[PDB]
RNA sequence: UAUCUGGUUGAUCCUGCCAGUAGUCAUAUGCUUGUCUCAAAGAUUAAGCCAUGCAUGUCUAAGUAUAAGCAAUACAGUGAAACUGCGAAUGGCUCAUUAAAUCAGUUAUCGUUUAUUUGAUAGUUCCCUACAUGGUAUAACUGUGGUAAUUCUAGAGCUAAUACAUGCUUAAAAUCUCAGAGAUGUAUUUAUUAGAUAAAAAGAUGAUUCAUAAUAACUUUUCGAAUCGCAUGGCCUUGUGCUGGCGAUGGUUCAUUCAAAUUUCUGCCCUAUCAACUUUCGAUGGUAGGAUAGUGGCCUACCAUGGUUUCAACGGGUAACGGGGAAUAAGGGUUCGAUUCCGGAGAGGGAGCCUGAGAAACGGCUACC
RNA sequence: GGACUUUUACUUUGAAAAAAUUAGAGUGUUCAAAGCAGGCGUAUUGCUCGAAUAUAUUAGCAUGGAAUAAUAGAAUAGGACG
C-alpha cells in the first residue's frame, strides 16, 4: 500500500528470464516504458545474462552512459529500461543488430538482422479511436500513437513502422489464413496460420491455430500477433522457426550428434 | 537496566579489547585445577564517568575500566588471565565484617523466586554483604 | 531475503527395530562390502524404495503412454548406465527387481576390490579415503 | 530565551503551532508544523533583550550610533537590478557597471564579479528564435502532413463513389 | 413505478433528451432507449412506456458488462428491486458427494417487466447501484 | 476524516462488523459548501491527484442557458423558490444542483428584443433583411411570457457549485415548468 | 511403502483400552561431539520495555555560486553552506487485530485518480518593456543576541532562480463584424445538436448520452517556454543585422507504463449450554441532492417497509492474519502453516492531519490515554 | 440477421491455475544434499546443446458428449401450424 513498488524480489520475476535461485535476492525491475513489467525485459538483462557483454550491473550502467546502444533507434541509457516484443537493438560497435522474438519455449531469444531491415519494426493495433480535432489515431502493442493511419485499417491488426519516425508503411489485416505469433499461454512462442474466430462477445475471444505440421490449439486472441502473409515472414526470424515439438521428440534430436 | 553489572577493575598487564579469549578466575582457582575459572568473551570494555559511560574498543595496561558481558561469571571478585598458568590475585583485607544480620522473606508468597534470584543479585551490588 | 536452499534426506530407517533376520541380513552386506553404519545400507534400500514408487508407478499406465516411455527409457538409460542394471535387464520392469547388492556391487569401494587392486574391501576403502 | 511573536498582544508566555512564517520551518522538513512556545508583542519585567530599531536621532551622538558603519555586503546582480540601481535605461547594456571585487593570496590577485542574470544576450536571443522557430516547422509540417492525409479521401471516396 | 411518474418532488425525465416545445412531432415526449447488447432486446413496453428509473438497462444511464445469472424470483417486496434465489450444490471433496447450498442475490427491476414470485428470470452484472444491488433483470422465460 | 467507507455500516444480513485497518484517506469525503447568494466567493480545493476544485460559497453571478434558443447570458440570480430535497434551502436560499430559482431575466427580454423584438408585457441594416426573415419564432408559453411583467424568471441548476465552483442553470420549460408550477402554487 | 506386539484368565475366544513401535523443515532439554558442504535462528511467553550507535538522503555539461573557500576586463575551474528540484508513500520488520473480513482463484470499471517512463501533442494573449518585466522577497552570508538546556530561534543589513509574482512579440486564408480597422486558441462550467449506417418516389463496441465535431454563452482565465548547457555553420544588400545545429529542464491534453481504489462468482476452523437477527441513532429499497478521484445509504431530506436465517442467520470461542506451502502418507485421509514468495494489517493505544501524483505516513506533525 | 432450442446437473477436451516447493528429463557439484549449470579443441583474438515436462482438485471461462438424474412443454386449448 501507500504507493508504487520500486523493488522486486527474485522469484518475483518472471520465469522468461531465467535467473539463479540462489544468486542475490532481488531481481531488476523493470522501469516505466512500452510493453509491461512481465512481458518486458529489462537492458540489464540482455547486456549480461545472454550476450554475457556484461557481468557487473555496475557494467551496464557503465556500457550504456558510452551511448553504445540504442533501441528503435533512441539511445536508452536507464540500466533497468523495458524492453519487449518486436523492438530492435542496434549497437555501436560490433555493427550488429537484434530484434526481441520468442523461441518456442516462450522466453526472449537472441537473433540478429541485417544493418538495413533492422530500419523497421512491427506492432499490433490495439486501440483505434479519433484524437481531439479529429486527428485519428492507432495504438500499437508499444505505446506508440501513430496519426492519420490507413482507415479501415482497424483493430487488431498489425503495421510495419520505418523508425526514422513513427511511420506506418503497410499494414497486414487481421483475417483468416494470415501468418501469426502467440504471445501468452501455454502455447506461448508457436507459429502458424489462423483457421477460426470464436466471436464469444462480452467474453474472450478464443481463436483457433493451425501450425506447419498440422496441430491445433486455441489461444485466446490477446496472445496472438499477426505476422504477415503464410511462408513470407514480414520480419526476420530466428532459427528455430516456432513450431514446438514433443518432450519424446527433442531428446532424439539430441542423440543424433552422438 | 535492571540487575546487569559492569565488572569493574585494573589492568595490570597486557591489553584487554571488546571480545577475548579472558580465563576468569575466582578465588577457589588454582593454576592446576578446573575450578573457579571460565573462559569466556569479553563483551566489550568501557571507561568509567559519573553515567556516562563512554564505550571503547580496548585498553592498555594500568589503568581503570569496566567490561561487559563477564559479571554472570562473577560472584564478588576475580582475576582475568590470558596465560595458560597466570595465578589468581590476592584477596583484598579488608576492616569490616558482614557481622550485622537480619532475616527476610517476600510478603506476598508467589515473589519468593524473584527473592532468591534478587539475594544473588544483591550480593555483587555490594563487595560485603553475605 | 534470498531463496531457500533445498534439501533432502537421503535414508530411511526400518520400522521393526530388532527382527534378528533384518539385523543379520544386514550385517552379512557390511562385511562384504566392507560398510560401517546401516545408514549406508539404508540409503541404498530408500534409493531402491524411491526407484520402484515411480516403477510400479509407471506399469500401471497402459503401454503407449508417453510419459512411461519417456522416464522408462529415462530410468533404465540410468541403470545400465551405472551396471546396476544388467544390459539384457534392459526391458522395461525387470527393474522391479533389484536388490540393494547391484548397488553395492557397482560402488566405488567394490569395483577397487574386484578389479585386483585392494586384497580385501576393507583395504579398498582406506585406499580410496586417503588420495 | 523565548522570542516574541510580531502581534500577539499578551504579556504572558504561549503557545502556538507554526506554519512557515516567524520562529519554526526549520529545522524539520516539508510543513511539518510544529507547536513552539512564543511571547508576546508587549513588554513586561520578565524580559531579558528588547530589540530596538533606530529611526531618529535627537542631540547627542552614541558610540554604536554613528561611527559604527557597516556596508551592504552584495551588489545588484540581475541586469534591471543593476540598470535601475542608479538610472541607466535599457540603452546601457551593463557589464561595464557591474561592481567588482579584489583579494589577493598569491599576487595575481584579479578580481570576482557576480555573473549579471537576466542577461540580454545570444543565445537568449537565439534561443529565443529557435523557440519561436520551432512553433512553425512543426506546426507547418503538422498542417501540411494533415492535407497529405486527404487525398485517400479521394480513392477510399472512389471505391464508393466510381464503383458502378 | 406510478401516478404518471411525477409522484417524486423532483420533475421526472430522461436527462438531455429533449421535449422541445417548438416543433409539434406528436410523440410529444421523446424516448431514449438502447438496445442492451449480448442478444436480449429492448422489450416494446421499454420502447412506449412513460416511466424514469435512471436504472433501467434501456431507458436508464446504466450498463451491462459483466457475469449474466439466472435466479429464480423469492421476493417481490421492495420498489423497483427484488431478490431472487439461486441454488446449487457445494462438493465436499472427504465424502465425495454435495451438499445443498444456495446465495440471495437482490437485483434492480426495471419497470419494463411484470415480475411475480416464483419466474426464473435472467440478470445481468451492472455498475453497484445501491449497497446490495450490482445486478439488473433481462428476461422472463 | 469523514469517512465513506461501507466498513462501518451493518452488512445486509443486519450484523455489525469490526474495524480492520483505519479510515484511509482515499475514501475521504468534505463537508458541503453549503453556497449562498451573493458576494462571489469560490475557494480552491485541492482534490487527489493534485485536482484542483472550485468551491462556491456565496454566488451571484451565474451564467445560464435558454436553450431553446441556446442562449446562455450571465444574469442575476435572486433567490429560490422550490427544492426537492427539503424546503429548508428554499428558506435559506441556499442553491444546489435542481433547485429551482428566480433569475434578473432582463438580459433575456434585451435579446428577444434583439433577435426578434416584440417583447413583454406592456443600428444597421444587416438584421432588418433577417428580422422579419425570423417569423414564427415568437411563441412563447403563456407560462413564461407572464413572468417579465414580474421581471424574475423561474429556472432550475444543473451544475455543481461546491465541485465546479461556477453555477450555471437552465430556465424551466414544458411540463417541466407545469410540474415545478404545480407545486409552488399548491404550497401557496 | 497395504506388517503389528505386551497387559483382564487356572486356561480359552472376544470386546476394549493402556503400553509398546516408526516419522516429524518440531520446540525444548540431557549426555557426547573430529573433517567437509548446506544454514533455521527472541514467532509461541510480553504488538512488553528499551541505555548507546547506526538504519535516507540526493549533483549533472546542462536550476541558483561574489564562500572575504581553494587553484589563477559580467561570469566561466574546483566548490562547503543555503535556496530550488527530487526522494523520503519503496525497503525492512512484525502478525496484534481480523471469520464472508482478509485471502485464493475468477470477473468488472459503459464507475474512477494516476508522479514517473514511453509515444503523440499547442502560431492567436494589449480593455505604452520583448535586445527580455517586478521586489509584489528572502536563505546561505555579514553583524547584534537571548536560553541550564533541543536539528530553538529572534533583531538589524545585503543578493540569486527552472523559488514566488508577472506579462507584451507576429504570418498566411476564411468566418463574422464597421469603398475595409478589430475580434477568432486551450482549459473550467452549462444547455442544445449531429454521431446516419432497413430498398424503390416531391468511425468503434455485444451495447452507451462513447470517442469526435457543431451552436449559444460562462470563468477570480488552466496550460499556451522572459529557462539552462554544448556548439558556432550559413547570408550579403558585411550590421551585438539576419540566420542556424546536437542536447538538457519544464507544460495543457490524450495515449502508454508502474500503480492504485472499488468490484462479479464460488470457497473458511469449534460452538445451539447461541434461534431468531437487523430498523428510534441507515436497517433493505425508492426520488432528489450533498460529498468523493468516481459507483454506492457513502452521508442528508423525503418516502416506502423492507433485508438475513435450520441449505444454520445472529451470537459466543479461537492458544486464527489468508494463501503458495510443511509433517505423516497403500488408497482414502489426519495434523499443521508467526516464519525466505504473494496479498493484507500495524508501527505503545486511539483519533486527527500537513505535505505530496501517492500516506489517513509514524525513523512526519497535532491532541488525548 | 428477426423469433429460441424449457433449463440444470454430470463427464470428455482446451485455455486457466505466478515463482519457489513437490514429482520429474537432462548435466561425474570428484559422489551426495544440491545447484542450473555445462559440453568439443587450439600455445590462443572461437564453436555449441540446456535452463524440459507434469499433477497444478474446487468456482468461473471455452468445449465435445446427450447415457444417468432432474425440469417445461397444449386438457376451461387461450394451444402448434398460415
Ligand atoms: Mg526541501
Ligand atoms: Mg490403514
Ligand atoms: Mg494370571
Ligand atoms: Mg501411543
Ligand atoms: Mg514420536
Ligand atoms: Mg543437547
Ligand atoms: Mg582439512
Ligand atoms: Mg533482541
Ligand atoms: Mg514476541
Ligand atoms: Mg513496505
Ligand atoms: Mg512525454
Ligand atoms: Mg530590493
Ligand atoms: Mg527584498
Ligand atoms: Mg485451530
Ligand atoms: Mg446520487
Ligand atoms: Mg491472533
Ligand atoms: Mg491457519
Ligand atoms: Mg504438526
Ligand atoms: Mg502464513
Ligand atoms: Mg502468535
Ligand atoms: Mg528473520
Ligand atoms: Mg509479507
Ligand atoms: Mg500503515
Ligand atoms: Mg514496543
Ligand atoms: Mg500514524
Ligand atoms: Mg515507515
Ligand atoms: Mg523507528
Ligand atoms: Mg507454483
Ligand atoms: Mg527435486
Ligand atoms: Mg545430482
Amino acid at each position: 500500500a501507500r504507493g508504487p513498488k520500486k523493488h522486486l524480489k527474485r522469484l518475483a520475476a518472471p520465469h522468461h528470464w531465467l535467473l539463479d535461485k540462489l544468486s542475490g535476492c532481488y531481481a531488476p525491475r523493470p522501469s516505466a516504458g512500452p510493453h509491461k513489467l512481465r512481458e518486458s525485459l529489462p537492458l540489464i538483462v540482455f547486456l549480461r545474462n545472454r550476450l554475457k557483454y556484461a557481468l557487473n550491473g555496475r557494467e551496464v550502467k557503465a556500457i550504456l552512459m558510452q551511448r553504445h546502444v540504442k533501441v528503435d533507434g533512441k539511445v536508452r541509457t536507464d540500466t533497468t529500461y523495458p524492453a519487449g516484443f518486436m523492438d530492435v537493438i542496434t549497437l555501436d560497435a560490433t555493427n550488429e543488430n537484434f530484434r526481441l522474438v520468442y523461441d518456442v519455449k516462450g522466453r526472449f531469444a537472441v537473433h540478429r538482422i541485417t544493418d538495413e531491415e533492422a530500419s523497421y519494426k512491427l506492432g499490433k493495433v490495439k486501440k483505434v479511436q479519433l484524437g481531439k480535432k479529429g486527428v485519428p489515431y492507432v495504438v500499437t502493442h508499444d505505446g506508440r500513437t501513430i496519426r492519420y493511419p490507413d482507415p479501415n485499417i482497424k483493430v487488431n491488426d498489425t503495421v510495419k513502422i520505418d523508425l526514422a519516425s513513427g511511420k506506418i508503411t503497410d499494414f497486414i489485416k487481421f483475417d483468416a489464413g494470415k501468418l501469426v505469433y502467440v504471445t501468452g499461454g501455454r502455447n506461448l512462442g508457436r507459429i502458424g496460420t489462423i483457421v477460426h474466430k470464436e466471436r464469444h462477445d462480452g467474453g474472450f475471444d478464443l481463436v483457433h491455430i493451425k501450425d506447419s505440421l498440422d496441430n491445433t490449439f486455441v489461444t485466446r486472441l490477446n496472445n496472438v500477433f499477426v505476422i504477415g502473409e503464410q511462408g513470407k515472414p514480414y520480419i526476420s526470424l530466428p532459427k528455430g522457426k516456432g513450431i514446438k515439438l514433443s518432450i519424446a521428440e527433442e531428446r532424439d534430436r539430441r542423440r543424433a550428434q552422438q | 537496566d535492571k540487575g546487569r553489572f559492569y565488572a569493574f577493575g585494573r589492568v595490570f598487564a597486557g591489553t584487554v579489547k571488546s571480545g577475548q579469549k579472558v580465563r576468569i578466575q575466582g578465588p577457589n582457582y588454582v593454576p592446576g585445577k578446573k575450578d573457579d575459572l571460565f573462559i569466556k568473551a569479553i563483551q566489550r570494555v568501557v571507561l568509567m564517568m559519573g553515567r556516562f559511560v563512554e564505550p571503547i574498543d580496548d585498553c592498555p595496561a594500568g589503568n581503570i575500566i569496566g567490561l561487559v558481558g563477564i559479571d554472570q561469571f562473577l560472584l564478588k571478585t576475580g582475576t582475568l588471565t590470558t596465560s595458560e598458568t597466570a595465578h589468581n590475585m590476592k584477596v583484598m583485607k579488608f576492616s569490616v565484617s558482614p557481622v550485622v544480620q537480619v532475616a527476610v522473606e517476600v510478603k506476598n508468597a508467589n515473589d519468593l523466586p524473584k527473592l532468591v534470584e534478587g539475594l544473588k543479585r544483591l550480593s555483587k551490588s555490594d563487595p560485603c554483604v553475605l | 531475503p534470498r531463496a531457500p536452499r533445498t534439501y533432502s534426506k537421503t535414508y530411511s530407517t526400518p520400522k521393526r527395530p530388532y527382527e534378528s533376520s533384518r539385523l543379520d541380513a544386514e550385517l552379512k552386506l557390511a562385511g562384504e562390502f566392507g560398510l560401517k553404519n546401516k545408514k549406508e545400507i539404508y540409503r541404498i534400500s530408500f534409493q531402491l524404495s524411491k526407484i520402484r514408487r515411480a516403477a510400479r508407478d509407471l506399469l500401471t499406465r497402459d503401454e503407449k503412454d508417453p510419459k512411461r516411455l519417456f522416464e522408462g527409457n529415462a530410468l533404465i538409460r540410468r541403470l545400465v548406465r551405472v551396471g546396476v542394471l544388467s544390459e539384457d535387464k534392459k526391458k522395461l520392469d525387470y527393474v522391479l527387481a533389484l536388490k540393494v547388492e547391484d548397488f553395492l556391487e557397482r560402488r566405488l569401494q567394490t569395483q577397487v576390490y574386484k578389479l585386483g587392486l585392494a586384497k580385501s574391501v576393507h583395504h579398498a576403502r582406506v585406499l580410496i579415503t586417503q588420495r | 530565551g523565548f522570542p516574541m511573536k510580531q502581534g500577539v498582544l499578551l504579556p504572558t508566555r504561549i503557545k502556538l503551532l507554526l506554519t512557515k512564517n516567524v520562529s519554526c520551518y526549520r529545522p524539520r522538513r516539508d510543513g511539518e508544523r510544529k507547536r513552539k512556545s512564543v511571547r508576546g508583542a508587549i513588554v513586561g519585567p520578565d524580559l531579558a533583550v528588547l530589540a530596538l530599531v533606530i529611526v531618529k536621532k535627537g542631540e547627542q551622538e552614541l558610540e554604536g550610533l554613528t561611527d559604527t558603519t557597516v556596508p551592504k555586503r552584495l551588489g545588484p546582480k540581475r541586469a534591471n537590478n543593476i540598470r535601475k540601481f542608479f538610472g541607466l535605461s535599457k540603452e546601457d547594456d551593463v557589464r561595464d557597471f557591474v561592481i567588482r571585487r579584489e583579494v589577493t593570496k598569491g599576487e595575481k590577485t584579479y578580481t570576482k564579479a557576480p555573473k549579471i542574470q537576466r542577461l540580454v544576450t545570444p543565445q537568449r536571443l537565439q534561443r529565443k528564435r529557435h523557440q519561436r522557430a520551432l512553433k512553425v516547422r512543426n506546426a507547418q509540417a503538422q498542417r501540411e502532413a494533415a492535407a497529405e492525409y486527404a487525398q485517400l479521401l479521394a480513392k477510399r471516396l472512389s471505391e464508393r463513389k466510381a464503383e458502378k | 413505478t406510478e401516478l404518471t411518474v411525477q409522484s417524486e418532488r423532483a420533475f421526472q425525465k430522461q436527462p438531455h433528451i429533449f421535449n422541445n416545445p417548438k416543433v409539434k412531432t406528436s410523440k410529444r415526449t421523446k424516448r431514449w432507449y438502447k438496445n442492451a447488447g449480448l442478444g436480449f432486446k429492448t422489450p416494446k413496453t421499454a420502447i412506449e412506456g412513460s416511466y424514469i428509473d435512471k436504472k433501467c438497462p434501456f431507458t436508464g444511464l446504466v450498463s451491462i458488462r459483466g457475469k449474466i445469472l439466472t435466479g429464480t424470483v423469492v421476493s417481490t417486496k421492495m420498489h423497483r428491486t427484488i431478490v431472487i434465489r439461486r441454488a446449487y450444490l457445494h462438493y465436499i471433496p472427504k465424502y465425495n458427494r454435495y451438499e445443498k447450498r444456495h446465495k440471495n442475490v437482490p437485483v434492480h427491476v426495471s419497470p419494463a417487466f411484470r415480475v411475480q414470485v416464483g419466474d426464473i428470470v435472467t440478470v445481468g452484472q451492472c455498475r453497484p447501484i445501491s449497497k446490495t444491488v450490482r445486478f439488473n433483470v433481462v428476461k422472463v422465460s | 476524516g469523514i469517512s465513506r467507507d461501507s466498513r462501518h455500516k451493518r452488512s445486509a444480513t443486519g450484523a455489525k462488523r469490526a474495524q480492520f485497518r483505519k479510515k484511509r484517506k482515499f475514501e475521504l469525503g468534505r463537508q458541503p459548501a453549503n453556497t449562498k447568494i451573493g458576494a462571489k466567493r469560490i475557494h480552491s480545493v485541492r482534490t487527489r491527484g493534485g485536482n484542483k476544485k472550485y468551491r462556491a460559497l456565496r454566488i451571484e453571478t451565474g451564467n445560464f442557458s435558454w436553450a431553446s434558443e441556446g442562449i446562455s447570458k450571465k444574469t442575476r440570480i435572486a433567490g429560490v423558490v422550490y427544492h426537492p430535497s427539503n424546503n429548508e434551502l428554499v428558506r435559506t436560499n441556499t442553491l444546489t444542483k435542481a433547485a429551482i430559482v428566480q433569475i434578473d431575466a432582463t438580459p433575456f427580454r434585451q435579446w428577444f428584443e434583439a433577435h426578434y423584438g416584440q417583447t413583454l408585457g406592456k443600428k444597421s441594416k444587416n438584421a432588418e433583411r433577417k428580422w422579419a426573415a425570423r417569423a414564427a419564432s415568437a411563441k412563447i408559453e403563456s407560462s413564461v411570457e407572464s413572468q417579465f411583467s414580474a421581471g424574475r424568471l423561474y429556472a432550475c441548476i444543473s451544475s455543481r457549485p461546491g465541485q465546479s465552483g461556477r453555477c450555471d442553470g437552465y430556465i424551466l420549460e414544458g411540463e417541466e415548468l407545469a410540474f415545478y408550477l404545480r407545486r409552488l402554487t399548491a404550497k401557496k
